[PDB]
RNA sequence: AGCCAGAAACCAUGCUGAUUAAACAAUACUAUCUUUUUUGUUUGCUAAUGUAAAAGAGAAAUUAUAUAUGUACCGGUACAUA
RNA sequence: CCAUUUUUGGUAAGCAGAACUGGCGAUGAGGGAUGCUCCUAACGCUUGGAUAAGGUGCCUAAAUAUUCGCUCAUGAGAUCCCAUAAAAGGUGUUGGUUCAUAUGAACUAGCCCUGAAAAUGGAUGGCGCUAAAGCGGAUUACCGAUACCAAGCCAUAAAAAGAAGAAAAAAUUUUUUUUUAGAAUCUUUUUAUGAGUAGAAAAUCGUGGGGUUUGUGUUGAAGCGAAAUACGUGAGUUUUCGUGGA
RNA sequence: UCGUUAAGAUGGAACGGAUUAAGAGAGAAAACAAGUAAAGAGGGGAAUAUUCUCUUCUUUAUUAAAAGAAACAUCAGUGAUUAAUUUAAUUUCAAUAAAGCAAUCCCCUGAAAUUGUUUUCACUUUCUCCCCGCACUAAUGUGGGGAAAACUGGCUUUAUUUCUUCAAUUAUUUUUUUUGCUGAGGAAUUUUAAAAUUAUUUGAAUUUUUCUUCUUAUAAUUUAAGUUGUUUCUAUACAGUACUUUCUUAACCCACUCGUCUUGAAACACGGACCAAGGAGUCUAGCAAAUGUGCAAGUGUAUAUGAUUCUUUAAACAUUUUACGCA
């Protein structure tokens, strides 16, 4: 669904449901305000094929590949996991800086873009909630030191959902490593991180 | 026909006379503009106040322009205003229904044409209070016919510029 | 610079004192106009000394509220509870500094009972 | 910086409240400016007005002159926003049907003897609310005893009035300035 | 434009001060004491913390600059290079 | 009392006296380095915008901007009120113009110079500046007020307008939780407005006593000192801790 | 006013305002956690002093949640940006490749001969050639004298516009790239109504259409009809170094002794060493207007008498079982 004003065409979601504001008399009420958001509208740039520098995660400036444009409107990523070491992940749009080179206009690559778009279907946002539960027990931990930290991280790993999203992980990146591999700059480029300290003026979309 | 007329000077230190021609043209606050019917006692009142107020011929397009983005109208009653935003028909469709020039676009019409009801239309709607005037203003002093800088007075068309600036 | 908290803005950090109060110890702390005398400071030179007027009152809906969200009710005795306890949301109660101790148990705790926030409960053990 | 004269401001002048602390009063002003905001009748503002105006300047009624007055009306509702006072110059036999903010002890007894009827305001609000096919009545100001002190000067020229004097004495007041022979006269 | 000589004037020289520079150098002898590594600095006291600047804190001609610099010859000449 | 213009007396005067108007006084924010009166502009409390006067080398916020001229000064010159400089010169340079025979006259007005001396050390506000940061234009950009626009909030003014009913959430159709207004100098709402001495008014606040009411007291009052995530625009109120003993 | 201790500060003043900071203190009542199970303390109500049962505090652990702050998205209001765009208007062009026309000649622009046009000859280039100077130059040249041409330029054409172009300025318009700031409010008989837009339905229209228009009927939605949403975090706290807030120096910007009479006070005008307490428009008389209040052609009980008036009662009450003031 979609409103079509001035040929703008906006293109409506759903949303979920509001918070209630007192009355001037009796009670409360929602706001009746956008119960049809518009979509994300994203930079038009972006694709999925083109690789990008991660801005403020913990391995950020590491140079990482688009993967799903999820129903959140909010995209996943990875970074080749088996060679490059970073997962495939959640991100969102303006925290993620893309770059003009795109995977599936490398020949060995593109002929395997239908298995890659596949395990990408499969994949969305509810998949790597927090969850209440898990959340929980995490921090009932709390009441030496470094063996909590374990196992957190062990709590984490143990998880079906991310169980689950690691299994694509590995399958995406078990799809790809061998033909990216061979190609040993493109490689090289992926594994290397970006450059900038002084070296020119700083963010052309050149790159 | 008609003449836009904007005030462009503070309201200290001025003479009697221009006091009194500015209550009448009224254009009490310093950034007023008001449309002016282009008469003979109206451009003797004009040529009073001269250096201190710019005014020219105001092209269709800048008017309802000017019209639709600062529009108000008093909506109370004789010498009892309130003073309105215009976003809707229905209040001008109350105050000139008699007229039967109820409706923007037909003030609009009589503000281009200085249509039969010019008078009323004009009194009804507020005069109009302008924002400073963008890139390329300068030089409060003198008039725009010294070979120097400075829009007051006479400046024809290129009032509509004025306007689009400080709309 | 203001105090927003919520929907609540309070306008006015830094209570003004009196003029030359800070030189003259005679001169009182708590601030007074010069309004009675001409005095120079009145004249709006800039940067002298800040002096109040109305404009920093406060919103109509918020008018006395504390950060509490509920209006201060001033107590000293149990019976003045009894109107105020259907209003219990929208005020919350002050004990006043004058009650001596058993009294002063005795209506701390029906107030707990009558389910109304006591400002000064945790005080005068 | 706006030119506005009087710094825009509409100023009101005249009593902008009734200031009494009359109970009745205070009631009957409540009740007046109910029946005047609704109804939007003449008469009925014009009652609001009269019942917050100054007691003091609110006036009484002669009978003889409420009477002269009535002549040429058949209905007999008279509505008086002042006080009706009697009258001891004249028969005064014609009833009227009288509403009074007050009456004299006399003038009422007079009234209802002769078969009219000394109404309340109350009564006159729920009987004729819209005051139709009545008469609406004020006693005349007519120069009372301040008035007749002032009015722009009674020591100037061509003027009438009376000034402060003490004059139930002999030797008082008709001399230099008053007087054609002496100096001169006003 | 380019120059020159030329005064009891002017600045040094000379001479006085220089906790007027909250200035400084060299020399002589000396205070359990000095040096390297590790952990810490989350009763008046007796374990103990500070940075007006980190984030690639990167960078060696030279007179000029109405022409220079090398190199080869004898400040000069020739040949290169910016 | 001050300014412009008109103006009388007096050599003149920041002198005496006016006229018309506007100011200042009683009133300020920004500029004029600085400053009672010049310019811009008149002020509730705040946020954002865009400008005014005015600037934009550094002090000091914005251009070592653009564009065409002119200018070298052994005391250059630098913005109204504003804090000096004239007659008179100059084979210094720059434009003109009139004349005469690609040269000789004569004028002219721009700059610059001589004319141009004074008391603590001394002043374009200072440093500095001459391919100006000088003087005369023009071209843009930027910075620049509490004024102006847009928005919020406060109070005042005026205007509208008024003398009886179910909303949501939590649960697991049925239970629970929050809210559920009618004070006519009151409540809802809108728009406009906000300088201030002398001076007038209104609304408040506090102190001593009295009548009245319904409370506080020795498991500690008043008072006092230190304070308070405290309240009120404010006067102040309230409270905590410590003292204190009616 | 001064002592002790502690903390900070300290380059010819001092303190202050506006604004943040870092320290040092205080606090949990908005500044998180309803309920459930276990076992301690209370209170009630019903039933006929004690059986039943309803309720609130302490305690253990055990599931919720809500609240504010972030961050981005999405709107509406407001800006700033940098690209644009429509059909007109007004002595725009520039090339493209085929043709012509004249040779200082033409586009032009000069110079000449009552109140008209028109007629005359002056004016381009050259990296062409020659002659003299013969290297004389600022110069891959050059000073002077002549010739040459149409390469060069100009015009007339014929086609051509993505080879290269298609101006500028107005006029009416239509957008777009980034992006800054803002969010009052809360709609029990108007947050409703219409508009808009979408998917339908019916009839028209006209530039004829994938944002073409109206109206016929139907549903929804928002551009209508003043911010909402999602995910984080504080935090799974009980006051902690975090959070609130006082005090404290800092540093930037501003800030001249108050009161005073005064045209004009920071003044080289005057009063003020400091602190405490006391310390100044009142009361009576007679007059006035205003407003309140009672009565009215009357009004005011004056002096005074009376009483089961006789803690209060020194006023309150009454006016004989038709004086006086003023009107």
């Amino acid at each position: 669904k979609h409103y079509n004003v001035k040929g703008k065409k906006k293109v409506l979601v759903p949303v979920n449901a509001k918070k209630t504001i007192n009355k001037k008399y009796f009670g409360r009420k929602v706001a009746s305000k956008k119960k049809y958001v518009v979509q994300r509208k994203l930079r038009k740039s972006i694709e999925v094929g083109k690789v990008a520098i991660i801005l403020t995660g913990k391995h950020m400036g590491k140079r990482c590949i688009i993967t799903k444009i999820l129903n959140s409107g909010l995209l996943a990523v990875v970074g080749p996991y088996e060679i490059n070491g970073v997962p495939l992940k959640r991100v969102d749009s303006r925290y993620l800086v893309v770059t003009s080179t795109n995977i599936f206009n490398f020949e060995n690559i593109a002929k395997l873009k239908d298995d890659f778009l596949n395990y990408a279907q499969d994949i969305d946002d509810d998949s790597f909630i927090k969850t209440l539960e898990i959340k929980k027990k995490q921090k009932k931990l709390l009441k030496f030191m470094n063996n909590v930290i374990d196992k957190i991280k062990e709590i984490r790993k143990e998880d079906p959902k991310v169980q689950k999203l690691e299994g694509i992980q590995k399958d995406i990146g078990s799809l790809l490593k061998p033909e990216i591999l061979k190609n040993k700059v493109f490689a090289h480029y992926l594994k290397s991180k970006f450059t900038l300290r002084n070296d020119m003026v700083l963010h052309k979309m050149k790159f | 026909k008609v003449v836009f007329v904007i005030r462009l000077k503070g309201v200290n230190k001025l003479p009697p006379k221009v006091r009194s021609v500015f209550r009448l043209l009224r254009l009490l606050q310093v950034h007023n503009g008001v449309f002016v019917k282009v008469n003979k006692a109206t451009k003797e009142m004009l040529k009073i106040v001269e250096p201190y107020v710019t005014y020219g011929y105001p092209t269709l397009s800048t008017v309802r322009k000017l019209l639709y983005k600062r529009g108000y109208v008093r909506v109370g009653k004789v010498r009892r205003y309130a003073r309105k935003k215009i976003q809707d028909n229905a209040d001008i469709s109350k105050h000139l229904g008699k007229y039967n020039v109820h409706g923007i676009e037909d003030m609009v019409y009589q503000l281009y044409t200085c249509g039969p009801v010019f008078k009323k239309v004009n009194n009804f709607l507020w005069a109009f209070k302008l924002k400073p005037p963008r890139k390329g203003f300068k030089a409060k002093r003198h008039a725009f016919n010294e070979p120097r800088p400075g829009d007051w007075g006479n400046r024809e068309a290129h009032i509509n510029e004025l306007i689009n600036r400080m709309i | 610079a203001v105090k927003k908290v919520g929907k609540i803005i309070k306008k006015r950090t830094k209570k003004f004192t009196r003029f030359q109060s800070n030189r003259f110890m005679r001169v009182k702390p708590a601030w007074r106009k010069p309004r009675g005398i001409d005095c120079r400071v009145r004249r709006r030179y800039k940067g002298t000394n800040l002096m109040p007027s109305i404009g920093y009152g406060s919103n109509k809906k918020t008018k006395f509220l504390l950060p509490n969200n509920k209006y201060k009710y001033v107590v000293k005795n149990v019976k003045e509870m009894e109107p105020l306890i259907m209003n219990h949301t929208k005020y919350c109660v002050q004990i006043a500094h004058n009650v001596s101790s058993k009294k002063r148990k005795q209506i701390i705790e029906r107030a707990k009972q009558m389910n109304v926030s006591v400002i000064n409960a945790k005080a005068r053990l | 910086g706006i030119a506005l004269k009087n710094v825009g401001r509409i100023k009101k002048h005249g009593r902008k409240h009734l200031v009494s602390k009359n109970p009745y009063l205070r009631l009957l002003v409540k009740l007046y400016n109910f029946l005047a905001r609704r109804t939007n009748a003449n008469f009925n503002k014009i009652i609001a007005k009269r019942l917050i105006m100054p007691k003091r300047y609110r006036p009484p009624l002669s009978l003889s002159k409420l009477q002269y007055h009535m002549a040429n009306h058949p209905n007999d509702i008279a509505v008086v926003v002042g006080s009706i006072t009697d009258d001891k110059r004249l028969f005064s036999l014609k009833q009227l049907k009288v509403c009074a903010l007050r009456f004299t002890e006399t003038a009422r007894k007079r009234i209802e003897d002769a078969g009219g009827e000394c109404l309340t305001f109350d009564q006159l609000a729920l009987k004729y609310p819209t005051g139709k096919k009545c008469v609406l009545l004020r006693g005349p100001t007519k120069a009372r005893t301040a008035e007749k002190h002032f009015g722009k000067a009674p020591g100037k020229p061509k003027s009438k009035a009376r000034p402060y004097v003490r004059s139930k004495g002999r030797k008082f007041e008709k001399a230099r300035g008053r007087r054609k022979s002496r100096a001169y006269k006003k």
